[PDB]
RNA sequence: AGCAGUAAGUACGCAUUGAUCCCUAGGUCUCCGAAUGGGGAAACCCAGCUGUUACUAGCAGUUAUUCAUGAGUGAAUACAUAGCUCAUGUAAAGGUAACGCAGAGAACUGAAACAUCUAAGUACCUGCAGGAAGAGAAAGUAAAAACGAUUUCGUAAGUAGCGGCGAGCGAACGCGAAGAAGGGCAAACCAAGAAGCUUGCUUCUUGGGGUUGUAGGACUGCAACGUGGACUUAAGCAUUAUAGUCGAAUAACCUGGGAAGGUUAAUCAAAGAGGGUAAUAAUCCCGUAGACAAAAUAGCGCUUAUACCUAGCAGUAUCCUGAGUAGGGCUGGACACGCGAAAUCCAGUUUGAAUCCGGGAGGACCAUCUCCCAACCCUAAAUACUCCUUAGUGACCGAUAGUGAACCAGUACCGUGAGGGAAAGGUGAAAAGAACCCCGAGAGGGGAGUGAAAUAGCACCUGAAACCGUGUGCCUACAAGAA
RNA sequence: UAGCGGAGAAAUUCCAAACGAACUGGGAGAUAGCUGGUUCUCUCCGAAAUAGCUUUAGGGCUAGCGUCGAAAUGUAAGUGU
RNA sequence: UCAAUGGUAGGAGAGCGUUCUUAACCGCAAUGAAGGUAUACCGUGAGGAGUGCUGGAGCGUUAAGAAGUGAGAAUGCCGGUAUGAGUAGCGCAAGAUAAGUGAGAAUCUUAUCCACCGUAAGACUAAGGUUUCCAGGGGAAGGCUCGUCCGCCCUGGGUUAGUCGGGACCUAAGGCGAGGCCGAAAGGCGUAGUCGAUGGACAACUGGUUGAUAUUCCAGUACUAGAUAUGAUCGUGAUGG
RNA sequence: UAAAGUCAUAUCUACCCGUACCGCAAACCGACACAGGUAGUCGAGGCGAGUAGCCUCAGGUGAUCGAGAGAACUCUCGUU
RNA sequence: UGAAAUUUUAGUACCUGUGAAGAUGCAGGUUACCCGCGACAGGACGGAAAGACCCCAUGGAGCUUUACUGUAGUUUGAUAU
């Protein structure tokens, strides 16, 4: 996508329907590691920077396809960007149009 | 080899009584003559029958 | 007994030194050969 | 909107202010290498000159050769000449995918052997060229009215032919289709000059003249047509590569680790191509169809005067029209053509015309007729092939395949060398890669936990097969079997 | 000093663990009357191993010997007794 | 009903199975496709499905088309596994004990004896090797066995010149060769010239020094050559001789 | 030919490459930690002409699977 | 510590016969508790060596010659120079 960004819907997989913050997708990885979504957990050795470990909850990223940005109002669809303003303006389909 | 006598000692090939398939190499005529000073002075190579047609054109050409 | 190759480093080359190789309009051709496959090098 | 290639892997950091990135142009461009100041084995050494700036430095450039063009020099020997010196011009040497052309050019074969043939003028090798090359404007074919440069394809058709007439090789004509452009010069002459100025010169330089077959030009007449053709210049126009941009149309339930699968419904429409998404999507995303976008970017094309040389025409004073040239002898070769009745063309060698009342061709050749005008030069187009650039397409192929090479392949490795030449992809969706605890020198294991799953644990999907096993019910330790 | 070659106190001796004609690439998957190999299932029918020629005799070419189809059935030929 | 059904090379006919087939026809699929595995079914055959289990993505139908299309067998090939066989060998010489080391010692280290070579099995030095050297650490493979050891592996250091060897000197044998020569071409020859050491030219040698470099680092002595600083004086004196 | 020369004098300089190790060898060339090959220079004493022996210099080395048991046999050795 | 060659698999005896004309495996008959272990060689027409002897191929190489064809080379003559 462009930018995430928000509260982000997650419709199909393994937690359906879950909305959670982002900000650090990293479009590279084609799959965005969301708060609250895909909760991976690491059994880490007690080694530096976590001198017990066993426990990392870290989250695993899922897919574009499973990423679905809402509007502000909590409405998700496509994204038709780029229509109005000086750059871009985001939004999505039947939306609250905000960004 | 001589250059205004056109081409060189060009290959070719020899037939015999009941022909045995063979090879000829074709030599032209080889003569050093330096003949005109138009402003010549050259000594090159040349070829008899452009001997016999020095006077054909051939004291510049 | 004695084998073939005990050489030094005069005997390693000049025989297949890049201007050896190179000379004769010969090796350079076949070394061209070796350009347009393109081995692990060339000269050697 | 994160960046901080590969990828872990780290750090200072860096960045919607506009980064990272994409494209275009410019920059610098280590050394070697055509490699070139000189030598030299490839990654070198040693220089000279000119300024620099300082040093028994460094910097920056110049210094290979051949050719061409000038300039100077000036031996035997006076001028000269050779020769030498300097200057200018990548010119140009060189690398090359495939096609071409040209030279040089076999054998093996086959012919049931084989000396003729064939293979083929092919394998190779060398040179010369471009995007194509050659190719070409009748000194043609043909045989009656018969056309009118070439080129490619089909046809004729294995037809005509040739050939130890074996084995084979092999046309052309005419027709059909594509493609369809011809134009200069020397010559003759005319004018200028200079000069054999030995005067009248009869050679050179310049510009007109005109490029010819039913002859044509020069001499007497006498007409301005765009033209790659009578200028394939420059200026605008337009649009394409060269950055990409937008870009529609959906929800729930059941299942499962996960829906796009089943079920329930709804939408869209220049987009239900295709690919991802944990499990098969039109409506999730990339996209897709369409619709926009480029300054520089390499172009293509259109309009413009210009970028320049041509016409008809009657007559015929004489000249011209392509000399060692045609031809003839001999030796070759190609042409279907193997010397033959042998055409016809091109070679060596020898001899050698005519020249417009001309000359040539019409498969020996002599007459009549038909056609043409060589012996001077250029000619796009239709064609051949791709290393390449994408746009792609597959009753291609799925890891012994498919490129030798899906993998750091021409790799490893062999060989001194020329050369040769391997093997190998898949965990899981996601490393979420097994914290901890215990055994163990360690590895490795075992619990725990991980994940949908741990026979799933790093060469990891799936797992036969030979091999080795461990357990298992029966039988065999008086037996000499294709079991 | 490099293969149509070389070297050679010479045997046919050697020319890079190696030669009466070296090694590498192409011609060229040279060729091979000689050797071997040939892969799914059924049914029906069913051999020869001889003559003649042949640079032919361990191979071909006919003819005799099978099979299937078609045209009639020399108006029966065939084959017996 | 009657008659036929040995059958090789031979010839004829017919059918099965695999894969791709956009075709359609028309399904299956996570409640489990394919594939594997056991299976005590059926089919004249080839062959076909049923179930149990693995297994977690494509496969099946039908009918027809098209085929790199039906696998034993060739010194077939490639890849794996036997076998012989716990047998051969364990690569030409003698160590020994104690102590350490470790977890584990024959084979690692030390001590102490023995032993061997000793015109060498010493030291030093060509070519060669191309870092193998040393230090520290480790033991996946390697070491023909073990292995804490190592030319094995990781990491880090280690080679020092006016005089040592070469080049900035010369040159043989030879090679290249502008000129030139001849040659289808490429070429091959070759004058000048050019490089080409194994040769001929020339100053440094004692002592110490590490884990390792020593003629190289430094103490002492030099000498060679040049430089700029400085009373020459006509001097240098060539590619010639 | 005038400090080109030139010596005194003074103090500096003197380039580039190679330099480690092994090298009769477990690094070379013999596919190998191989029973070959491989320059050259030195190369102890004691006898001893002797660089031949033979045992000890200096120096270096224990060279890589061993233990048993002493079969037959096989091969190197000593006898008759 | 640990290989090689090796092969249809085979729990592979003897006689006498038979037979592509010489048996382990066949017919008849005989003896043999089962499995080894150390040494040996008669077989298993033992391996390793698509016979290097002989023969054949319209096979090829090499060699020789007053085979036949040639070639260069050598030597005439013509003839441009």
């Amino acid at each position: 996508f462009v930018k995430t960004g928000d509260t982000v819907k997650v419709i199909a997989g393994k937690d359906r329907g879950t909305t959670g913050k982002v900000i650090k997708a990293l479009p590279k990885v084609n799959k965005v590691v969301v708060e609250g979504v895909a909760i991976m957990k690491k059994h880490q050795k007690p080694n530096s920077e976590n001198p017990s470990g066993a426990i990392l909850e870290i989250e695993a990223p899922i897919h574009v396809s499973n990423v679905q940005v809402l509007d502000k109002n909590g409405v998700a669809g496509r994204v038709g960007y780029k229509v109005v303003d000086d750059k871009k303006v985001r939004f999505n389909k039947k939306s609250g149009e905000i960004l | 080899e001589c250059y205004f006598t056109g081409r060189k000692t060009v290959s070719s090939n020899n037939r015999s009584h009941a022909m045995n398939q063979t090879k000829r190499v074709v030599k032209p005529n080889l003569q050093k003559v330096t003949i005109l000073e138009n402003g010549e002075l050259k000594t090159v190579w040349a070829s008899a029958k452009a001997l016999k047609k020095l006077p054909a054109g051939v004291e510049r050409v | 007994m004695k084998r073939t190759y005990q050489p030094h480093k005069k005997s390693r080359k000049t025989t297949h030194g890049f201007r050896s190789r190179m000379a004769t309009k010969n090796g350079r051709r076949v070394l061209a050969a070796r350009r347009r496959k393109g081995r692990a090098s060339l000269t050697v």
